[PDB]
């Protein structure tokens, strides 16, 4: 046994292209469509939930993940490379951070580590690239809100509004006409659900959208009381309910 | 606290004639005041025209000897059946001896 | 078994050159256009963000250039992944030097430092090489204000002007056709806009599609500054050369 | 064909092209004998020169004061084997106070074997070896082949033309197991067995190279004028 | 390097004209407690072998598990397992030895005492003792323990040289292993009355006695006895 | 195409093409049989006589593991060694920590286990090997048959190599007619029978038979090969059966 | 790790990637080596395909290994600072061992040995590079020049070139160096060495560099206007 | 590709094969023993007339009784001299006495099969080891890349090899003077060289038991080269 | 075309092999099916003893993980007991680190992971068999979770796998459109047994003995298979009314 595969998988071709980077964003392109919108006062992000099956329990599957108390993640793309660098995002925000700062990272750092696993996968021996495109929204004290972008390659670029997966190119167009420097929340929100139900065909619901956002801390949700500093989690996912109210005033 | 050496006693003797040479030993083996045998032979042909006794603790000189026997053994096997010489059978066994300076035989060897 | 699989990374051409950093060097022929200008009151650092998007948050973005210490910083071209695995070891580098002497590390010592560790990948362990090209701009007390680049080769070499990514024929000429010796970073300022003007593949060269640096001592006294441009400072800049 | 790359591959008839590669090496070999009768063993070996001012490659390797064996292919690699039996011997007599069965020592080289013929990198052991040794249950011989596979026999050739030669003992074989107590004769009728092999060429002093074991005899080679006896 | 826990006492032993004796009492001492009373020391290895423990419990357990994996291991592709290629007692023995010098070595030793007994293919006696030194010795008679120093005075009464040997029986020399045992019995704090007694005879092969005990005991003198001077 | 030039590749089929071709090395190999009786188990094999210089019962095929199974295999014998030298580390390994001798189901699934890890890999070999095993344990009789995919069932009977659709079909005839069972000493004397008759695909060259034997009554739970009078017994019954 | 066998024997006998590193030197800029009597001279083609270098900080194409010995070379420029730093290094380490410094044809051997080294190791490619190894044997006025190569094999010059047309200045030397009576002075040397890549350069600018090395550590290297004084004083006696 | 250590259909390693094509290429080496000493001569083949021939060391001594002639990839061949070398000495150290002369070229030729995927491929490089013992008396040994070593009475390695070697089987008899043989190298070394040979482009060295190991001075061989001229021209 | 070969990605952003590993999942052609109770859950997959000379006591495609855990297989046998081993190791391992039982869909996301990365390294291949995981868990309750070699996996009301899954798929789906619930409201796990059967006579339109079926039953504390004549009595009940 042992690997014996030490050697790139991924390598430069006589164009300069690197073939299994350019396919793994085509994996991407294949994938469900998921956007992110940046407010004033918050961040949202949003994806489908693509049931394989009815009989599947799709409460079961989370498209839309907690990184941090204060930073969330979505994607587009193979769903179990996804679910894999969530569980890498989340051991190294300890790791490499929290353990040495006492304190969650920042957005930006996070997402250069998540950056950085992902580069990997990309130059080492024996693997293949990640088939996923994140979106990645976060808050923290210096840096306020922010979204981010991570790609195949480990390249991630911050935006104000996007969209990635299958139709990132019309939902991107949307976001163009409809973002300015003044939103709130709510109004990113109803912004989301808007440009969501352009690329869905089925269904439209609660059941059938699993949405987010980073916003105000939540101290209904932080599991004891006591210490002032400690105010609650500012990532919060939204309910079935929650999603059908805003749904009527659509 | 374990001790790893122990005294079996016994005393050897070695004279170097014109054209002959002996190696002569007591056969008696003991510990402490008790005797573990009277006949337990010490001084042994190793091939070669060479004899050798290793004087002190027995389990270390019974390993040394096995040790050198096994590289008369090999000398042949790597050089062609080549009679091994009394001077280089010495000089081998230092390095048998010296591979070991940090945790000793606790033997006196003579050949 | 495996050896079926192996691209072998790290071989010679019949004409004694290596594939792979061949191919690599394409790559980066099609990054933004980078371009340094050295000065003898400072260095100027200008670059071109590739094809943006009005939702793209600028202010917090960067893709270009990278700070390693307060006296050194680089431009990038090629992949940004790529690039921060290298920029974070010459970081580490920087403050290992730092650490050891109680001294800011030489600019070449550096620059010589990360272009051995692309050597490696180029020699050994059967891995693609990195997809980046640098150009470093430092200041030390030894030799003052210096320019380099680097490429995936691991070659490095000192500059008075260069350019790398896109576009670097055209570039060169035109840094070789305008500068002179006794040029004075202002004047370096202007150059480097201009050059990226004519060179550039986009239809005008706006604030937004830029990311420019300036390595100083303008600062008070015996010291050395560096300023990484915010985006109204680049647009002021496009202004007062007369660009926009 | 596309099968035979390397020892880990298949061929869609089952077969392993690598490992039968190998066994071609002991046939391009020169001719070596082995037979025994109830009290002894005895290996007879052809020896090749290079040309006429070259000596001529020994073939038959001791591995203890009871046993050895006689070579045809990859000199190389049968010193790698042999120097495995001679450890293997060594570790019997140094742990346990007791001579390797010829039996264990032939298991023992199969096993050695088959690991260079299931895993990647590695190459099978290209030669042959014929081993003959006296133990507690008497002469034996053995026909080793590197693909693993370990025969005892009461005689046997391998190398080129052998096939002259184990005709013939197939023929003799109820005579020269009844050769009891005559170490000349077994050595005679090995002689005889490969002469059935030879062509053009004869056994001369230097090109004949003969081995024997027995119930009181310790293995011993005989070459040159050793062997002039039996010419 | 450690401390023995559970203890076992003497073993004796001696060879006689067609075979070898051996035995051990049935104790497994805790220091001064007598704690377990139906412990076997005594273990066969095939018809030939019988190997005598004493030290270390625990130890002895392992050992007993080496002989058991040994005789296995020999029957592997072994035809001949039950004839010429069985077990002998000087295989046995070279192996303990071995192991026991390894482990001394690694300054980790099995901390026993042992004497392998059996006889031979060509019917010539064995015996031989090792301990958790790899110290390794023949005798006529041998003996662990508080065994080497009264029993083996006994036992060289008998057969004081190897001349002795073929003049003496197999009752004459059951007779003074029982005798000795008597004597330790007396004399040591650590023993027991129960014991195991095993003969190896080139003959009638290998006798296991199990469930042996001290008799005919002088304590009648006892009552005479009256005070400290 | 090219998805069988390496092993642990899946076809377009979802096949392992080189596990595939192992089991043509198996099939070319000579037939080796299992038959589970009452309380225990028998093995036999056919072993070719490629010349008469060949020592008669020298060359044993079957193997014990521990001291309660035997193992027997058809195709390249090496490998079927290698893998029973494993088989005796597990076995031993088990018995070291657990006490009691490995049951014939837990070894089976370890033979099953290192067999299917070798179609994993690109670089390694699949088992050019089916072995037939098994032996009596505390709950009883069991026989398995173990393939180069790392395949396993528990079997009544079993047969392998060259002559094994023959075998089979005296196998399944045995039992039909024995619903109640087959004694172990009656199993000894079909074995015999089965492999004289398997023996048909391989009719150029005559044969030695092999047969070995785990019985309660008869072994006391033992592995035992099977010798002189009661061995010659199972030949002259094989003998007549074929006239 | 990575243990691929990169250099390997061909049917003919060749090793390609040893034959494909020797076209690496071919493409890299001429060097000479050149000793006189008490000298030796060591000249380098820079290609003037790159202007606006900052020729402060470039990397000169002349490294000293210690101070008696220099080493300069054609081929992969990466490569050799593996090769330099290695060898200096050794320098270092003879030092302290033998307590004497390294001679010229025992640095030769010791770089020779590594370059060797990667022609039969397992996942690695050979030294695209060629050196000139020059200098003085510690207390040894007799000069010193040797020459390596990626296969590994080395030799002792009285003068030599590496890089591309090296065929033509190898032409010029071998029929104007004469062994009976090499260069006797610095001047002659330099003259010769200049005169000899005057015959590939192109313009006698900044396309030469010139670095000579006496005896006890005596190492210097000429400036632009020095090496100008030479060229145009071989072009005007060139004038009849 | 295919593997470093596969065998082709004829039973031979490619591999091994591949480097013997490599050694026929290399400049000749030739050796001859007799009863007086053991003569070992290598042509030099300089590239250039700039190239000091004096460096070109293809001639070896491995120890005071043991020398070595090469011919193939001569860089090859250091790693394979300093194994030799620490060899001969570590005998020496163990033993306290001179290593024979088999077993120092057994030694060498276990170092030959240690290449796969060790050594990334075989030595292109073949071996002429000659010395002295007081067990065999004088030997010469070819060691090959196979790991094969015949002892010979004489031969020649190298591009010039099956004509120098047709000419030692007439030529040696075993009753040859050290003078004798030493000629003898010349003559052929002259013969096969493509370059007229002098002492600059050629060398001798030789082995006896009294002397042990030496190299031949350029001012030695030039006079034995005008005996050999004169010797020719006296019929 | 060595795309084809390995897990890396071809210029469809497809891998080849994790598709051709899920075509091997039919290689056995057995038809397996979960479904939940108020109380338990229920796994059913179909028996077949092709060879007379077989003991059928030992062919089996459902497994005893742990005590709380059962896992049906659809997949080559080998690769089913690759997996099988590895689970109890897993769940084994997880109650010693943390001190309670692994839950069902804890471990199943534990297999998918490292399914994940056979997708993903070179050297491992996909092992070609779908999992199967069935518990009655102490905080969720009765648990379906079903795993398969691309490093999928998700949470079911009821579910099926096999060659004719989607028969057996469609007629669970229009029972649970009809009842307009997550599970069977029925009491004991006989019954359930027995829904679960009869859903799959209708949907395979095929009859069945007792030696045609096999079953595994989860409940509070401990998941179970039945013996033939446990199953005799189901198939009675089944056709008495
Ligand atoms: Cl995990
Ligand atoms: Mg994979």
């Amino acid at each position: 046994m042992t690997d014996r595969y030490s050697f790139s998988l991924t390598t430069f071709s006589p164009s300069g292209k690197l073939g299994q980077i350019d396919y793994a964003l085509t994996a991407v392109k294949q994938g469900v469509t998921s956007l992110g919108i940046k407010a004033t006062n918050g961040v949202v992000i949003a994806t489908e939930k693509k049931s394989s099956s009815p009989l599947a329990m799709s409460e079961t599957l989370s498209k839309v993940s907690l990184l941090t108390p204060d930073i969330g993640a979505v994607y587009s793309g193979m769903g179990p490379d996804y679910r894999v660098l969530v569980d890498k995002s989340r051991k190294v925000a300890h790791t490499s951070y929290k353990r040495i700062y006492g304190e969650y990272p920042p957005t930006k750092l996070l997402v250069s580590e998540v950056a950085k696993i992902m580069q990997e996968a990309t130059q080492s021996g024996g693997v293949r690239p990640f088939g996923v495109s994140l979106l990645i929204a976060g808050h923290d004290e210096f840096n306020g809100f922010s979204l981010y972008q991570v790609d195949p390659s480990g390249s991630y670029f911050p935006w104000k509004a996007t969209a990635i997966g299958k139709g990132s190119v019309a939902a991107k167009t949307f976001l163009e006409k409809r973002w300015n420097d003044e939103l709130e929340l709510e109004d990113a929100i109803h912004i989301a659900l808007l440009t969501l139900k352009e690329s869905v065909e089925g269904e439209f619901n609660g059941d059938t959208i699993e949405l987010a956002i980073i916003g105000d801390e939540n101290p209904d949700l932080l599991g004891y009381t006591g210490i002032p500093t400690d105010k609650g989690p500012r990532f919060r996912k939204l309910t079935s309910q929650e999603i059908n109210d805003r749904l009527e005033a659509l | 606290q374990f001790n790893p050496y122990g005294d079996n006693g016994g005393t050897i003797l070695g004279i170097a004639g014109e054209d002959f040479a002996v190696l002569a030993g007591d056969t008696r083996n003991i510990t402490d005041y008790s005797i573990n045998s009277r006949y337990e032979p010490k001084v042994f042909d190793c091939g070669d025209n060479i004899v050798m006794s290793a004087n002190g603790f027995a389990a270390d000189g019974d390993a040394l000897v096995k040790r050198f026997k096994n590289s008369v053994k090999w000398y042949h096997f790597d050089h062609n059946d080549k009679k091994l010489s009394i001077n280089s059978a010495a000089r081998n066994i230092q390095h048998l001896l010296y591979g070991k300076r940090f945790f000793p035989y606790y033997v006196h060897t003579i050949i | 078994g495996s050896r079926r699989y192996d691209s072998r990374t790290t071989i010679f051409s019949p004409e004694g050159r290596l594939y792979q950093v061949e191919y690599a060097l394409e790559s980066i022929s099609h990054a933004g256009t980078a371009i340094g200008i050295m000065a003898s009151d400072g260095i100027v650092l200008a670059a071109e963000r590739k094809v943006t998007s009005t939702l793209l948050e600028q202010d917090t973005s960067t893709e270009k250039l990278y700070k390693l210490n307060d006296k050194i910083a680089v431009a990038v071209a090629g992949l940004t992944a790529d690039a921060e695995i290298l920029i974070n070891t010459a970081r580490i580098h920087a403050q290992n030097y730092l650490k050891t002497y109680n001294e800011d590390i030489p600019v070449e010592i550096l620059v010589r430092r990360l272009s051995d560790i692309k050597q490696g990948y180029t020699q050994h362990g059967g891995l693609r090489p990195f997809g980046v090209s640098f150009i470093y701009a430092g200041y030390d007390d030894r030799y003052g204000y210096q320019l380099y680049t680097s490429n995936p080769s691991g070659n490095y070499t000192g500059w008075k002007a260069i350019s790398v990514g896109a576009n670097t024929s055209a570039a060169q000429t035109l840094l070789q056709m305008d500068y002179k010796d006794d040029m004075k970073v202002d004047d370096a300022i202007e150059l480097a806009l201009k050059t990226l003007s004519k060179t550039t593949d986009s239809s005008a060269l706006t604030y937004d599609r830029l990311e420019f640096a300036t390595i100083r001592k303008g600062a008070n006294d015996g010291e050395v500054y560096q300023k990484i441009f915010k985006p109204q400072e680049i647009k002021d800049i496009l202004v007062k050369t007369g660009i926009t | 064909n596309n099968y035979d790359g390397d020892t880990v591959t298949f061929s869609p008839t089952g077969r392993l092209f690598q490992v039968e590669y190998a066994l071609e090496a002991i046939k391009q070999g020169s001719v070596t004998v082995g037979l025994r009768s109830n009290t002894h063993a005895v290996l007879v070996a052809l020896k090749r020169n290079a040309d006429e001012l070259s000596s001529y490659q020994k073939k038959i390797i001791k591995c203890d004061e009871h046993m050895g064996l006689s070579l045809a292919g990859l000199a190389p690699d049968a010193r790698v084997l042999s120097n495995y039996l001679r450890q293997q011997c060594n570790y019997s007599s140094l742990v346990f106070n007791r001579k390797l069965a010829v039996e264990r020592a032939g298991h023992l080289l199969c096993d050695k074997a088959q690991k260079n013929t299931q895993s990647y990198g590695g190459r099978p052991y290209g030669v042959g070896l014929l081993i003959i040794g006296y133990d507690k249950s008497g002469a034996h011989l053995l026909e080793f082949q590197p693909s693993g596979n370990v025969t005892e026999l009461y005689g046997t050739a391998i190398g080129a033309r052998s096939q002259g030669a184990k005709t013939y003992l197939e023929r003799t074989l109820d005579t020269f197991i009844k050769i009891d107590g005559n170490p000349d004769e077994l050595i005679k009728a090995g002689v005889e067995a490969i002469s059935q092999s030879l062509r053009d060429e004869s056994l001369t002093v230097d090109n004949l190279s003969i081995a024997i074991v027995g119930k009181d005899t310790p293995f011993t080679i005989y070459d040159g004028e050793a062997v002039a006896k039996y010419i | 390097t450690q401390q023995p826990i559970v203890t076992g006492t003497s073993v004796i032993s001696m060879k006689y004209d067609n075979g070898v004796i051996i035995a051990a009492d049935n104790l497994g001492s805790y220091g001064s407690l007598l704690r377990f009373n139906g412990v076997e020391r005594l273990i066969p290895v095939g018809d030939n072998t019988v190997v005598g423990i004493s030290g270390d419990i625990s130890d002895m357990q392992h050992i007993e598990r080496l002989l058991k994996d040994l005789v296995t291991e020999n029957a592997y592709d072994n035809p001949l397992a039950d004839a010429e290629e069985a077990l002998e007692p000087s295989y046995i023995f070279e192996y303990l030895a071995t192991v026991m010098y390894q482990r001394r070595s690694k300054m980790n030793p099995l901390w026993n005492a042992i004497i392998v007994a059996g006889v031979q293919s060509n019917g010539d006696q064995f015996l031989r003792y090792v301990n958790l030194l790899g110290v390794t010795y023949s005798s006529p008679t041998l003996a662990t323990g508080f065994g080497a120093h009264m029993a083996n005075p006994l036992l060289r009464k008998v057969v004081d040289r190897e001349s002795d040997i073929p003049k003496t029986t197999v009752q004459v020399a059951e007779e003074a292993i029982v005798n000795a045992m008597r004597v330790l019995y007396y004399r040591d704090a650590r023993s027991s009355r129960n014991f195991s007694l095993a003969i190896i005879d080139k003959n009638t092969g290998l006798t296991f006695k199990k469930n042996l005990q001290v008799e005919n005991m002088k304590w009648d003198f006892a009552k005479d006895i009256k005070g400290y001077g | 195409t090219g998805y069988d030039l390496s092993n642990s590749v899946f076809s377009p089929d979802g096949r392992n093409f080189q596990v595939e071709y192992a089991v043509k090395a198996v099939e070319n190999g000579t037939t080796s049989i299992g038959i589970k009786c009452n309380d225990g188990v028998v093995f036999a094999v056919e072993k070719l006589i490629t010349s008469k210089l060949l020592v008669p019962q020298k060359n044993v095929k079957i193997q014990v593991v521990d001291r309660h199974i035997g193992c027997v295999y058809s195709g390249l014998i090496p490998d079927g060694r290698h893998l029973v030298n494993r088989g005796r580390e597990e076995a031993a390994s088990f018995k070291k920590l657990y006490k009691t001798p490995i049951p014939i189901p837990a070894f089976a699934d370890r033979l099953g286990q290192y067999v299917q890890a070798h179609t994993l890999y690109n670089s390694v070999r699949p088992f050019g090997v089916s072995t037939i095993f098994g032996g009596v344990d505390k709950n009883g009789a069991h026989l398995y048959m173990l393939e180069p995919s790392g395949s396993y069932w528990g079997y009544k009977g079993a047969a392998t190599g060259k002559g094994r659709q023959s075998a089979k079909a005296e196998l399944e005839k045995l039992v039909d007619h024995h619903p109640e069972g087959l004694s172990a000493r009656e199993a000894v004397k079909q074995a015999a029978k089965i492999i004289y008759l398997a023996h048909e695909d391989n009719k150029e060259k005559d044969f030695e038979l092999e047969i070995s034997w785990c019985s309660l009554s008869e072994t006391n739970g033992l592995h035992k090969f099977v010798k002189g009078d009661l061995l010659q017994e199972a030949i002259d019954f094989a003998q007549k059966e074929i006239n | 790790g990575y243990d691929r066998a990169l250099s390997i024997f061909s049917p003919d006998g060749h090793i390609f990637q040893v034959e494909y590193a020797l076209e690496a030197v071919k493409r890299g800029t001429c060097a000479v080596g050149v000793k006189g009597k008490n000298c030796v001279v060591l000249g380098c083609e820079r290609r003037s395909t790159l202007k606006l270098q900052d020729t402060r900080i470039t990397p000169s194409k002349v490294s000293k290994i210690d101070s008696h010995v220099v080493l300069s070379f054609s081929g992969l420029n990466a490569d050799s600072r593996i090769l330099i730093e290695k060898a200096r290094v050794e320098a270092q380490s003879h030092r302290l061992t033998l307590e004497d410094p390294v001679t010229v044809e025992y640095l030769t051997r010791y770089v020779a040995g590594v370059q060797q080294r990667y022609t039969q190791s397992g996942g690695v490619r050979p030294f695209g590079v060629s050196t000139l190894i020059a200098g003085f044997d510690p207390r040894d006025d007799e000069p010193k020049l040797y020459q390596t190569e990626p296969s590994g094999i080395y030799s002792s010059w009285s003068a030599q070139t590496i890089g591309r047309n090296s065929k033509t200045v190898r032409e010029f030397l071998e029929k104007n160096y004469d062994r009976k009576e090499p260069p006797a002075t610095v001047e002659e040397c330099v003259k010769l060495t200049v005169r000899s890549l005057l015959e590939v350069v192109q313009t006698g600018a900044k396309n030469i560099e010139i670095t000579v090395v006496k005896p006890d550590s005596d190492i210097v290297a000429l400036s632009s206007e020095e090496i100008n004084q030479y060229v145009t004083q071989i072009e005007q006696e060139k004038q009849e | 590709d295919r593997g470093v250590s596969t065998f082709s259909p004829e039973g031979r390693l490619f591999q091994v094969e591949y480097s013997l094509e490599a050694i026929k290429l290399g400049s000749t080496a030739i050796g001859i023993a007799t009863k007086e000493g053991v003569v070992l001569g290598v042509e030099k083949r300089a590239t250039s007339p700039l190239l000091e021939s004096d460096s070109i060391e293809k001639i070896v001594e491995i120890d005071r009784h043991i020398g070595c002639a090469m011919s193939g990839l001569t860089a090859d061949a250091r790693s394979m001299i300093e194994h030799a070398r620490t060899a001969a000495v570590t005998h020496n150290l163990y033993y306290d006495e001179d290593i024979n002369v088999e077993s120092l070229t057994q030694s060498v030729c276990d170092l030959a099969l240690r290449f796969g995927e060790l050594m990334s491929r075989p030595f292109g490089v073949a071996l002429l080891i000659a010395g002295h013992d007081a067990d065999d008396g004088y030997q010469l040994f070819h060691a090959e890349p196979s790991g094969t070593f015949y002892r010979y009475n004489a031969k020649a390695i190298g591009s010039g090899s099956e004509g120098a070697q047709a000419e030692l089987l007439n030529e040696w008899h075993s009753s040859l003077t050290l003078k004798e043989a030493e000629l003898l190298v010349l003559k052929i070394l002259k013969q096969v060289m493509e370059e007229k040979l002098d002492e600059n482009n050629a060398q001798l060295s030789c082995i006896t038991k009294q002397d042990g190991f030496k190299i031949y001075d350029n001012e030695k061989t030039a006079e034995l080269i005008k005996e050999l001229k004169e010797k020719e021209a006296a019929e | 075309g060595y795309d084809r070969h390995i897990t890396i990605f071809s210029p469809e952003g497809r891998l080849y092999q994790v598709e051709y590993a899920f075509k091997a999942t039919n290689q056995t052609n057995i038809n397996s099916l979960a479904v939940r109770g108020k109380d338990c859950t229920v796994v059913i997959s179909q028996k077949k003893v092709p060879d007379k000379l077989l003991d059928p006591t030992t062919v089996s495609y459902i497994f005893c993980i742990s005590r709380t855990i059962g896992m049906v297989v659809n997949g080559p046998i080998p690769d089913a007991r690759n997996a099988a081993l590895r689970a109890k190791a897993e769940a084994a391992e997880f109650r010693y680190k943390y001190g309670y039982d692994m839950p069902c869909d804890v471990l199943a996301k534990r297999m998918a992971n490292l399914s994940q990365i056979y997708t993903q390294r070179a050297y491992m291949r996909p092992l070609g068999v779908i999992l199967t995981f069935v518990s009655v868990d102490e905080e969720l309750g009765p648990s379906i979770y079903k795993t398969d070699p691309a490093g999928y996996y998700v949470g079911y009301k009821a579910t099926a796998t096999g060659p004719k899954q989607q028969e057996i798929t469609t007629n669970l789906e229009n029972h649970f459109k009809k009842s307009k619930i997550d599970h069977i409201n029925e009491e004991s796990w006989e019954k359930v047994v027995e829904f679960a059967i009869t859903h799959m006579i209708d949907a395979l339109g095929t009859e069945f003995s007792k030696n045609d079926l096999e079953v595994g039953v989860a409940t509070k504390d401990k998941f179970f298979t039945l013996s033939a004549e446990n199953i005799e009595e189901r198939l009675v009940a089944i056709a008495e009314q």
